Parts: structure tokens; sequence; C-alpha cells
């Protein structure tokens, strides 16, 4: 069959899968949305939202601003490149590691697409409880980087 | 990776 040639590659799938869903999510809410505006789901604890993520967590570090841009993109490719040889590299019936991969590689390649071809990440989901706190402000290319890293974490029994 |  076909599924012998390609050997773990095929899983890849998973990853171009979480990155359309991930760019079809975020044109979605830049279309319907201006900045900082937020859709009321649930009045207390959860809201979409309209944010664009230059990362000002990371600003102590330098006296200069944009280059997060570069760094966060250069960081996602390297770590994007070794992610897939270390796929290719699994065996079959390691369904688990395969699939927390590319989940990872996904949302890796959904963030630096935004870095490069906008100057930004777009974030969209906003989970608060009231006016107590707010959580910053993510998308489905963070929840696939989480959920593939948890993945990955639990992996270590 | 993540957006911050
Ligand atoms: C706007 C969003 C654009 C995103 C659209 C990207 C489409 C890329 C499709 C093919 C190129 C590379 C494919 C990479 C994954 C290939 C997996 C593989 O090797 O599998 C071969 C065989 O078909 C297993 O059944
Ligand atoms: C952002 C939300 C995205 C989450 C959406 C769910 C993610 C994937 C779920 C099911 C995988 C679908 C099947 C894709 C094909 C994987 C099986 C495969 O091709 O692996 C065989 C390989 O040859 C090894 O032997
Ligand atoms: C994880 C895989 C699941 C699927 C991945 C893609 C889904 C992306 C999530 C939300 C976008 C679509 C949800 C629709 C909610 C927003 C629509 C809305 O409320 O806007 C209406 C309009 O603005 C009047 O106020
Ligand atoms: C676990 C994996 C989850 C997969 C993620 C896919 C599920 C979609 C997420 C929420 C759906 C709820 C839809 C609520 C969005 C519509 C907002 C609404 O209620 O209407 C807005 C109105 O214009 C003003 O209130
Ligand atoms: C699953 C599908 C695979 C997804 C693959 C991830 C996306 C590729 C990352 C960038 C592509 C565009 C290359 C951009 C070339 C860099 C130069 C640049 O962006 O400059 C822009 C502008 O000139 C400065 O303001
Ligand atoms: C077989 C493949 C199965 C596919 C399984 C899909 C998993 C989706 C289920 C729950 C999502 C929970 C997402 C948790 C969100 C974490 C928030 C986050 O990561 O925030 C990022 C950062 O803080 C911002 O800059």
């Amino acid at each position: 069959p076909d599924v012998d040639r390609f050997g773990r590659l095929p899983w890849l799938w998973i990853t171009v899968l979480v990155f359309v869903l991930d760019q079809v999510s975020k044109a979605f809410f830049q279309a319907e949305l201006s900045m900082y505006q937020q859709i009321v789901v649930i009045p207390d604890l959860f809201s979409w939202t309209l944010a664009y993520n230059t990362g000002a967590a990371f600003s102590f570090l330098a006296d200069s601003s944009g280059w997060q841009r570069w760094l966060f993109a250069l960081i996602a490719i390297v770590v994007s490149a070794s992610l897939v040889v270390w796929l290719k590299r699994l065996k079959k019936g390691e369904t688990w590691l395969a699939i927390a991969l590319a989940l990872v590689l996904g949302g890796a390649l959904g963030n630096l697409y935004d870095r490069m071809v906008l100057g930004h990440v777009v974030d969209f989901i906003l989970v608060h409880w009231q006016n107590r706190w707010y959580f910053p402000a993510f998308n489905l290319a963070d929840s696939a980087i989480t959920v593939g890293a948890v993945m990955l974490a639990l992996d270590m029994f | 990776l993540i957006s911050t």
C-alpha cells in the first residue's frame, strides 16, 4: 500500500489541518471584528476578541521593539525543522508521539506565517473571570501547540 | 512558537 512508502510523513496532514483551521479562524475574526472589540459568549467567562500580538511579554529583553517578529519566527523555523525530522524517525504504533508532534508543528507554522506575512500574531480567544483577571488572548495555533506540548510532557509518564 |  501507500502507507508504507511515505513512512510517518502523512501525519503532516494533521499539521496542515491545524494550520488551515488556524488561518480560517484568524481570517474570520480579522473580518468580523475591530481591534480589542469583544463578542460576548459567556458574559462572566468567555468572549471572542481581536488582538495583535507583537510579543510585549518579552519586551524586557531589549530597548528596541519589533525584533520579536524575527527572533520568534527564527525560533519557529528552527524548531519546526527539528520537529519534522523527529517525526520521520518515528515508528508505526507510536501514534501518540506522531499526533503530538503534528499538533505542535501546525501551531508553530500557523503563528510563523503570521509573524512573516503580518507583523504579528492574530489572537481571538478571550477567557476571563468577570473583571477580576483576564487570560492573555490566544488562538487555535496556541491550542494545538499547548495540547501537543502537554501530550509530549505526559509521555515521560 | 506561541502568540506571546
Ligand atoms: C492557505 C493555506 C495553505 C495550506 C495548504 C498546503 C497544502 C500542501 C499540500 C501538499 C504539499 C506538501 C504536503 C505536506 C504533507 C504531505 C503528507 C505526505 O507526505 O503524504 C503523502 C501521501 O499522500 C500520504 O497519503
Ligand atoms: C486545530 C484543530 C485540529 C485538530 C483536528 C484533529 C487532528 C487530527 C485528528 C485526527 C487525525 C485525522 C487523520 C489524519 C491522518 C493521520 C493518519 C496517518 O496518516 O498516519 C498513518 C502513517 O502512515 C503512520 O503509519
Ligand atoms: C478546534 C477545531 C474546531 C473548528 C476550527 C474552526 C473553528 C474556529 C473557532 C471559532 C470560529 C468559528 C466559530 C463561530 C463563532 C464566531 C461567530 C460570531 O459569533 O460572530 C457572529 C457575528 O459577528 C454577529 O455578532
Ligand atoms: C474542545 C475543542 C473545541 C473545538 C472548538 C469548536 C467549538 C466552537 C467553540 C464554541 C462554540 C460556541 C459558539 C458560540 C459563538 C457564537 C457567539 C454567540 O452566542 O452569538 C454572538 C452574538 O452575536 C452576540 O452574543
Ligand atoms: C502547512 C502549510 C505550511 C505553512 C508554512 C509556514 C508559512 C511560511 C512562513 C513564511 C512564508 C512567507 C515567506 C516570507 C518571506 C520573508 C520576508 C518577509 O516576510 O518580508 C515581508 C515584508 O517585506 C517585511 O515587512
Ligand atoms: C488526534 C488529535 C486531537 C486534537 C486535539 C485538539 C485539542 C483541543 C481540545 C482542547 C483544547 C484546549 C486548548 C487549551 C488552550 C491553551 C491556551 C494557550 O496555550 O495559551 C497560549 C498562550 O498563553 C497565548 O500566548
